[PDB]
């Protein structure tokens, strides 16, 4: 939802007091870095495609197709 | 028939509060976690005996004792 239009450490302080509604509070204060990721963009995404075409070009040759 | 310290921290955060009870615990008991710290900040709900105290038997706050 809110990833954009904002910040970094204003949104992983929100989804932190989220995860101390799930877990407990002595255990994430024992964690060193909880790393928030955001959603995926189109460039991307074309890079992911990239990477799967060259996984899928390596199949093809082992099965002898250029 | 009373309880032996009854105080009220007042001042900003992490400035040593937690280093203050730690050094309590660890002169008064003689180790850094001879101590319970709880947040009460999650509790402005009516979950807060049923959390906090003791849970009713077959709901959210029971399963880890209390």
């Amino acid at each position: 939802e809110r990833f954009g239009e904002l910040d970094y450490a204003h949104m992983k302080e929100l989804v932190l007091g989220v995860v101390s509604h799930n877990f407990r509070p002595e255990f994430i204060n024992r964690i060193d870095e909880v790393v928030v990721f955001h959603p995926l963009g189109e460039q991307h995404i074309a890079s992911i495609a990239q990477i799967q075409l060259k996984r899928l070009y390596k199949r093809l040759e082992e099965r002898g197709y250029e | 028939n009373r309880p032996i310290g009854s105080f009220l921290f007042l001042g900003p955060t992490g400035v040593g509060k937690t280093e203050l009870c730690k050094a309590l615990a660890n002169f008064m008991f003689d180790s850094d976690e001879a101590m319970v710290r709880i947040d009460m900040s999650e509790f402005m709900e009516k979950h807060s005996v049923s959390r906090l105290v003791g849970a009713p038997p077959g709901y959210v706050g029971y399963e880890e004792g209390g």
